[PDB]
């Protein structure tokens, strides 16, 4: 398991306000693990290392969260053959 | 029980058929009723996960169907209408 | 490419349709609080019945149960199980 | 082919009365053919003898139209193991 929080089906609830940084708290392992940032249904969220930076020991931060942020937010990754994901949503 | 991904899929914002009436679309046919009176379309709809965004269609698309208008006193027709499907929705600010 | 007639009149005729319906209206004592989603899909009748002093109704319905969040003002937040009906079979009657 | 009036896309449009005589017209070459009257769409209408009389040469007779028998029609008739279709459209 990379996920340093275990996983449930079921979403964790994140407040967050437009304009204000937004945090994605997936937190992981080791350094040289890839994590995919989706949000739902279809966009994927791809880490460009200024307003997306993925840090593998806070998660994903968003500086300005608009309101293409707001719903349900998985964080996915794939160890040893098994994909794993983790549910955030986002309440503003 | 449907799952919690389930509940927020089916209600969050997505094209759903809706009836809607043939008038609504062809507004200058006045005098007359149309059969059947309302149709099948894909419409966009949905809570967005906030109240304050609403579901519109971002991507569009043309059916034609066969209908009939049965008249006033001249004699029935068919028709062939077209409407405008919604293919693809999204969430965006009111 | 031209969808048939029939198909046009089973569409829209008397049937049992997805429509999204919010949960404080299927629950108002619940008010204060806030659900996650704040609606839900139902399947409700809904249909021109081949006549304007004809409307589609429920003639049985069914419960199903749903998973949501529940956000609490002061409180920790839920996970809930809530239950709705739905429409099942519809058929025609007068206004 | 059993009926003497082909109707199977488009139906005929039989104008109806509440609570006057509805004669749906499917007519047949041959008095033997079972013919049943089909109301979209669920309902059966079986001829009683009464109220909804079975004529060959006619069609089927209602003698009391009510709301319920409002819309679309179809008479169905088997011939060597073919299904055939006559559609009708009742309106007020």
């Amino acid at each position: 398991r990379p996920f340093v929080e275990m996983y449930s089906e079921i979403p964790e609830i994140i407040h967050m306000t437009e304009g204000r940084e937004l945090v994605i708290p997936c937190r992981v392992t080791s350094p040289n693990i890839t994590v995919t940032l989706k949000k739902f249904p279809l966009d994927t969220l791809i880490p460009d290392g200024k307003r997306i930076i993925w840090d593998s020991r806070k998660g994903f931060i968003i500086s300005n969260a608009t309101y293409k942020e707001i719903g349900l937010l998985t964080c996915e990754a794939t160890v040893n053959g098994h994909l794993y994901k983790t549910n955030y949503l986002t309440h503003r | 029980v449907v799952p919690f991904q389930e509940v927020w899929g089916r209600s969050y914002c997505r094209a759903l058929e809706r009836l809607v009436d043939v008038v609504s679309e062809y507004p200058s046919e006045v005098e007359h009723m149309f059969s059947p009176s309302c149709v099948s379309l894909l419409r966009c709809t949905g809570c967005c996960g906030d109240e304050n965004l609403h579901c519109v269609p971002v991507e569009t698309a043309n059916v034609t169907m066969q209908l009939l208008k049965i008249r006033s006193g001249d004699r029935p027709s068919y028709v062939e209408l077209t409407f405008s499907q919604h293919v693809r929705c999204e969430c965006r600010p009111l």
